């Protein structure tokens, strides 16, 4: 299996600063095979990003993603309050003998 | 019996309703031509009885007496007892009065006159 | 509690396959594929996004590609027909090398670019000269004599010198009464059944491109990498991979080649190499190693799958006339042969691709060849003649797929091997059409009602 | 999407949920579950391919069991259930492609159903 | 709601009716082709209309019965919880009857008919 | 008077309405192109009012208001005292709003409100 | 002019003695002819009137 690592947790920042996820994978078999999502607490989660440098329409410029074979990055670039939200990295990879599906644990970001 | 008074050779029927790429080939280059002709003399009858008011129709009543000029001879001279192709012959010098008169006022007064009516 | 009536409705939404003729729509340069004579586009070619309906598409059997590929022969034919066509020239050539010996490596010349003389007539019909010019080898045969290639058996035409072979996108459009469907479908694969379909009077513009071996600036695929075939199992079929990305591929003809005018006949020009200014070098193009990397790692897997467990191995054309077993391209109206040996240069495990190894390179060379007496189709048309286009022509385009065959599939060990190759330019084209089907409306239609007439 | 069919289960019971394609057809998508219990982020549980392949995983250890059972109609079997599984079951969407390997990234996930077991 | 009950799926809505020199080049041999046959479609559309009395119709209502023989499913059955096309495959084989029993007698008789009724 | 109120220069009448073998020769192809085009203009016009059920009219009555804020003049300012060239460039920029107008709901929903009234 | 072009004999049964040729409009369209004495070959024109 895929084990996604994700860090840091227990993320607080004040209003209007910016945060990055730091996730960790082995075994990647490419960028284009990592989302993130937003779950606000609650509700489901939502597609934010859907391959490691695109987002979802909808979303706002933030959340940019970055990233190389095993290392990827999530950047808030404008902590609205609106954005709290538990952020979670997904990888995955649809086959007829190795799906490879993997979640992180989440990151919980708290604005300020 | 409409078909069938006007003689009894009224046979010719309707065979003009039973009526790849372009290549400008010998034989290709008169396809065309059939092909523009055909829509060509079916639109001249259509936009004739479009002018007249008979578009819709097979056999169209009009507000136009027979003014008797023409053809002196009754229903049952004219519309019995006769072949179509005769009866074209017969009055043929006239086609174009009566096409004239189906036209003027009997068309264009019928209209105006109902635009005012509709005005109530 | 009432009888039903027979009613007519008309502007009915139902639909037949059917095949028609299409008209296609869109300086002075008297492009051959894009002529002054198509009809423009619609600014707003509004597309219909139809509802719960489904239907069945097959590129394969695709009448579309099948109009296309005589449309493209005959624009090119036609477009060259008013021209001159170099009879005279069929004479002996008498020939010899030229000094190539002016460190340009991977740029030099070796034998090539022989310097021919030969007894033309006239403009003047009782007057004979000596004339000269320099013929690509690919051009001329020995009999030291030679003769321009293909002048037993042929006419070779001259192109037209104002005339332009650039591709510009052309737009198919059905007649009004017929209506081309799409299949949109992520999971569509170019066959079978397709739920996402959307009807439009145009398709979107094609650039009537011509190449072997690689696509060039044809579209992308939506997303991710889709493998096409007509049969997977088949090793006589094309496979048709469409790429997500482009790769960029860069190619230079660095020579100041300066042409000369023959008169050959009585307003019959013939226009010639002439000959070179400075240090003479073969054409190559130039793509980027690390895209070249990306491209073959996600195709293997995705041929892996096709072909699971089994070693993946890519390698070069079989061998034969370098007409049809290299790669092609024009760019100006300079014919381009280019040798693809270092593109499907090894095999691999897994899907990790292998045996290129880290190192400075950053360009990937593949040497080419250029020639003017060329053969679009092979034996239908005519030959044409292309104009030399006077020095230091550059060019650029977008990787956008491969043509790939199976090597006969007999292997006993355990493997599976690529080759670029590929059948009749449809192929091209089908590789792009792949997604459209013509169909044929008949709005009127039947149904019972309640109601009846007075 | 919606699911339903969620409530209570005593140990060792079982339950079937099923989510519905309310205008969404499972004809070209890729319908997964995911689980995520309080306190927790998602697990994965498996899903069925839009060519009808059916995976599982690691985290199901065939305690589970996906199946379409009709066009816009897949449900989700899962038996001898423990305290440990109580969890907001969710499907969610995914786009499949015309090749070989996927993506797969989620859209159009629904409001999630309760199972607890006690 | 006509356009809408037959199916869902009624959304090829109309794209028929959204629809230089003719030099004779490779392409504008093409266009000419495209452009006469548009027309001899159209005319065919019309003219079969027009023969039925449905020329000025989107929707014509006639005075022919049903039948039952060709479909004998009801209203509920064949208007609505279906799609268009579906239905013109169901009666696909009786296309030619009814357009026959939509010109015979139904036009004909009834302009007939009519021409006696307007001689009073 | 309908023909001689929108201005005294109404002269230009109907000259439209006045109007061997296709060899491909260079007075010829025009020769085809002209026939053709003059089917394809008679078209366009006649199949617009066969849309707005004004097939067979000269004059066509219509349930669609006048709106006033294509033009707020009014009868006696617009339809008299007014040539026509004036007046179609005076309401040019709402060419399509009317012709939207006149077919939709004009002639889609007067003929589905008589399919219910004729199912009595 | 041998050198650079063709000259190519008429055929010697051909006239090309003018014979008057009268342009005609399509139906659908009419030409307009300006009658005006003062006319000029330019700008307005205040007697028109119309031929097929
Ligand atoms: C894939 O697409 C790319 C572009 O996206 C395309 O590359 C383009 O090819 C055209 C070929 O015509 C190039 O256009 C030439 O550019 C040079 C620049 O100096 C001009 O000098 C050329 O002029 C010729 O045409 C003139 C017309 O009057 C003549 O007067 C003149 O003497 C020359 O004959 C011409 O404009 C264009 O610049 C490139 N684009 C780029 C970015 O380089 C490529 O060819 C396509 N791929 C394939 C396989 O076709
Ligand atoms: C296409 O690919 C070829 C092969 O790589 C390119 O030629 C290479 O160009 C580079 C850059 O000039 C050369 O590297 C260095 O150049 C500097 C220039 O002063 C020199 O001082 C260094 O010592 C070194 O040579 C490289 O050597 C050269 N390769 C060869 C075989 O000569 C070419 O430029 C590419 N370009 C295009 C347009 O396709
Ligand atoms: C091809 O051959 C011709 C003649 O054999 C070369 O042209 C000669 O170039 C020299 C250069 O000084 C002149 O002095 C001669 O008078 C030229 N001869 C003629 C007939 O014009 C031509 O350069 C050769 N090309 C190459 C590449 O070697
Ligand atoms: C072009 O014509 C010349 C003569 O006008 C040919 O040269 C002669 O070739 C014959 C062949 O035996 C020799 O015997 C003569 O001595 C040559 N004359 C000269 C002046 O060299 C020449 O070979 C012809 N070239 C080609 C390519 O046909
Ligand atoms: C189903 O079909 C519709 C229409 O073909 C697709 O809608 C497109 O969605 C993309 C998303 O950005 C838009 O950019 C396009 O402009 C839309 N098309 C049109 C005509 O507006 C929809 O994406 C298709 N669904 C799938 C799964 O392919
Ligand atoms: C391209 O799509 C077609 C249609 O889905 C695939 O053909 C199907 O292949 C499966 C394999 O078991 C069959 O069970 C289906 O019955 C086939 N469908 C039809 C309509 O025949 C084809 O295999 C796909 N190509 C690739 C490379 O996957
Ligand atoms: C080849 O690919 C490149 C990008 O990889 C294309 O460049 C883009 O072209 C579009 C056209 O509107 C621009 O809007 C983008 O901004 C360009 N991208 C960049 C990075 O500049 C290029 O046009 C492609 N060529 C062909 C023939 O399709
Ligand atoms: C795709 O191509 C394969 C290869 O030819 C076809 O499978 C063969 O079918 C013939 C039928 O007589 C068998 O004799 C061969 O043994 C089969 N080959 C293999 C490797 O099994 C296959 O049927 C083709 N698919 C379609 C849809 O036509
Ligand atoms: C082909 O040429 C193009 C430009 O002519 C190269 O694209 C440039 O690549 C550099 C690399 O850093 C970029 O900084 C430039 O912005 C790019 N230019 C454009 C216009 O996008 C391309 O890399 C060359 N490709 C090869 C294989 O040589
Ligand atoms: C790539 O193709 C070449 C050409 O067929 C392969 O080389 C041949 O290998 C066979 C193996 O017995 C020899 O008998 C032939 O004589 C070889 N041909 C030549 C021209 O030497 C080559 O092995 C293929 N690549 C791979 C990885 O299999
Ligand atoms: C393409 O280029 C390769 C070299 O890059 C040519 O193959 C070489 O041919 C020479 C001839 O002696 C051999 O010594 C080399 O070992 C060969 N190299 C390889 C990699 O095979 C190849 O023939 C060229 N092909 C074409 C079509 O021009
Ligand atoms: C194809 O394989 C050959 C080796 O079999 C590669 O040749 C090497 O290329 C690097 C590039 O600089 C050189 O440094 C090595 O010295 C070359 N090795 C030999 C034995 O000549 C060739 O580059 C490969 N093609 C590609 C595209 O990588
Ligand atoms: C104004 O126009 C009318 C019609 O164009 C002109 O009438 C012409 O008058 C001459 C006088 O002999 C007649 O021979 C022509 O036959 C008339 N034309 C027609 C069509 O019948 C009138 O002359 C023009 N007025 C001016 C000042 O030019
Ligand atoms: C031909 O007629 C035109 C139109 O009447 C004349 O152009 C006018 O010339 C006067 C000279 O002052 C200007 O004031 C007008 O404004 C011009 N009219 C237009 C419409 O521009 C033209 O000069 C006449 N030619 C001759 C030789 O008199
Ligand atoms: C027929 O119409 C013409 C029109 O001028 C009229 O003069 C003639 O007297 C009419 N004939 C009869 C018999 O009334
Ligand atoms: C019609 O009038 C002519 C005038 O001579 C006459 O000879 C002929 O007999 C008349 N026909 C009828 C039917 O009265
Ligand atoms: C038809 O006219 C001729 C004229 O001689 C007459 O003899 C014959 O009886 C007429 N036929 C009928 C059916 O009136
Ligand atoms: C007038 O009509 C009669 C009908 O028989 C015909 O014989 C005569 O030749 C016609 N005259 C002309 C000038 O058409
Ligand atoms: C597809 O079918 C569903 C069934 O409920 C329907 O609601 C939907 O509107 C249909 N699609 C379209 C385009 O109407
Ligand atoms: C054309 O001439 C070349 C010269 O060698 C020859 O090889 C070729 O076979 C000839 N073509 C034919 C069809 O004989
Ligand atoms: C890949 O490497 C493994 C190493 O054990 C080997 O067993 C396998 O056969 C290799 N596969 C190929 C395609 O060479
Ligand atoms: C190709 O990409 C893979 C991805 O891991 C990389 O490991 C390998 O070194 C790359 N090869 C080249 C030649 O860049
Ligand atoms: C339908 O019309 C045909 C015409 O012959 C008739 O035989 C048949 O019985 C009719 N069907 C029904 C169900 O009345
Ligand atoms: C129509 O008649 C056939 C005759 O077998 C019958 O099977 C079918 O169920 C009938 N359909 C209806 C709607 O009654
Ligand atoms: C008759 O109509 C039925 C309707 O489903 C169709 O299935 C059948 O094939 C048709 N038969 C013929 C001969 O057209
Ligand atoms: C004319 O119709 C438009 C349609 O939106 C409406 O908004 C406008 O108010 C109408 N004009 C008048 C004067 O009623
Ligand atoms: C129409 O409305 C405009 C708005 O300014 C006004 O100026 C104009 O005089 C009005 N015309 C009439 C006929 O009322
Ligand atoms: C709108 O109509 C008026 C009427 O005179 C016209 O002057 C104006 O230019 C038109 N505007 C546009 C954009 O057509
Ligand atoms: C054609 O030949 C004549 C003969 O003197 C010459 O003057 C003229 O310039 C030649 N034409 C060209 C274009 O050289």
């Amino acid at each position: 299996d895929i084990v996604m690592t994700q860090t840091p947790a227990s993320v607080s920042e004040p209003v209007g600063g910016t945060v990055t996820i730091n996730c960790q994978a082995s075994q990647s078999r490419g960028n284009n095979y990592l989302s993130w999502y937003q779950q606000k607490p609650g509700q489901s989660p939502s597609l934010l990003i859907y391959r490691t440098s695109t987002l979802a329409s909808g979303v706002p410029s933030r959340f940019k993603g970055s990233g190389s074979g095993t290392q990827f990055t999530l950047t808030i670039s404008d902590l609205e309050c609106a954005d709290a939200a538990t952020y979670y990295c997904l990888y995955g990879y649809y086959s007829s003998r190795n799906p490879d599906f993997a979640f992180g644990g989440g990151t919980e970001v708290v604005v300020k | 019996a409409a078909g069938s008074t006007m003689g009894a050779a009224s046979m010719a029927l309707t065979v003009q309703a039973r009526l790849h790429m372009l290549q400008l080939t010998v034989w290709g280059i008169k396809q065309l031509q059939a092909r523009v002709l055909a829509v060509e003399r079916y639109l001249r009858d259509q936009q004739l009885l479009g002018i007249w008011g008979c578009s819709g129709k097979i056999i169209c009543c009009t507000n136009v007496p027979w003014n008797d000029s023409w053809s002196n001879k009754t229903i049952n001279e004219i519309w019995d007892n006769m072949t179509w192709m005769q009866w074209e012959k017969e009055i043929d010098n006239y086609t174009q009065h009566i096409y004239t008169l189906l036209e003027v006022s009997q068309i264009q007064q019928e209209k105006n006159e109902q635009e005012l009516l509709e005005l109530d | 509690a009432a009888k039903k009536w027979v009613t007519v409705y008309y502007g009915v939404p139902v639909w037949k396959e059917a095949t028609t003729t299409l008209f296609c729509a869109s300086t002075e340069v008297h492009n051959v594929w894009a002529t002054h004579a198509c009809v423009p586009t619609d600014p707003n070619p509004q597309e219909i996004v139809l509802g719960n309906v489904t239907e069945n598409f097959n590129m394969w059997k695709n009448n579309m590609v099948e109009q296309m590929h005589e449309d493209i022969i005959s624009l090119w034919d036609q477009s060259l027909k008013p021209c001159v066509k170099l009879t005279p020239l069929c004479v002996t050539l008498n020939c010899n090398n030229v000094n190539t010996n002016n460190s340009d490596w991977e740029k030099m010349e070796t034998g090539e670019m022989k310097n021919c003389s030969f007894n033309v007539t006239t403009s003047i019909r009782d007057k004979i000269k000596k004339e000269y010019a320099l013929f690509y080898k690919l051009d001329v045969v020995p009999l030291t004599n030679y003769r321009l290639i293909n002048c037993n058996t042929s006419v070779i035409t001259q192109a037209c010198p104002k005339v332009s072979f650039e591709p510009i996108p052309i737009h198919y459009c059905a007649p009004a009464g017929f209506a081309i469907l799409k299949c949109n479908s992520k999971t569509f694969n170019g066959s079978g059944p397709c739920t996402n379909v959307s009807t439009v009077q145009c398709t979107h513009g094609i650039r009537p491109v011509v190449s072997t071996q690689l696509l060039l600036n044809g579209s992308l695929a939506e997303e991710e990498i889709v493998i096409r075939s007509e049969n997977i199992t088949d090793n006589a079929k094309t496979i048709i991979v469409q790429l997500n990305e482009a790769v960029e591929i860069n190619c230079t003809r660095p020579n100041n080649n300066t042409r000369k005018s023959i008169h050959i006949g009585p307003g019959r020009a013939f226009y010639a190499t002439g000959d070179i200014i400075g240090n003479i070098r073969q054409a190559h193009c130039n793509i980027s190693k690390a895209r070249w990397n990306e491209t073959l790692g996600q195709i293997v897997a995705k041929l892996e799958e096709q072909f699971p467990n089994k070693t993946i191995i890519f390698n070069h054309s079989s061998g034969g006339d370098p007409e049809i077993v290299t790669h092609s391209f024009n760019c100006g109206g300079e014919f381009f042969y280019c040798n693809t040996t270092p593109l499907f240069n090894s095999t691999w495990n897994n899907t990790r691709t292998d045996d290129y190894p880290t190192g400075g390179e950053q360009n990937i060379t593949l040497q080419c060849r250029i020639k003017q007496i060329i053969n679009m189709w092979q034996g239908v048309g005519k030959a044409m003649y292309a104009p030399p286009i006077r020095g230091q022509i550059r060019c650029s385009s977008n990787i956008t797929g491969l043509l790939l065959t199976r090597d006969g599939g007999r292997d006993q060990n355990g493997t599976e091997t690529f080759r670029p190759g590929g059948g009749n330019m449809r192929d091209n084209w089908r590789s792009e059409l792949y997604k459209y089907k013509v169909v044929k409306i008949e709005p009127l239609g039947i149904a019972p009602t309640a109601c009846k007439r007075r | 999407l919606e699911e339903s069919g969620g409530g209570l289960v005593q140990p060792e019971g079982s339950l079937t949920l099923t989510c519905k394609a309310s205008g969404f057809d499972f004809s070209d998508y890729h319908v997964q579950w995911v689980r995520q219990s309080p306190g927790k982020g998602l697990e994965f549980i498996g899903g069925i391919a839009y060519t009808g392949n059916i995976y599982y995983a690691s985290w199901a250890k065939g305690r589970f069991t996906i199946s379409k059972t009709s066009s816009t109609t897949v449900t989700l079997q899962m038996t001898t259930l423990t305290a440990a599984d109580t969890a907001t079951y969710f499907c969610a969407r995914a786009y499949g492609y015309a090749s070989a390997p996927y993506a797969q990234y989620f859209n159009l996930w629904g409001p999630g159903t309760l199972v607890t077991v006690s």
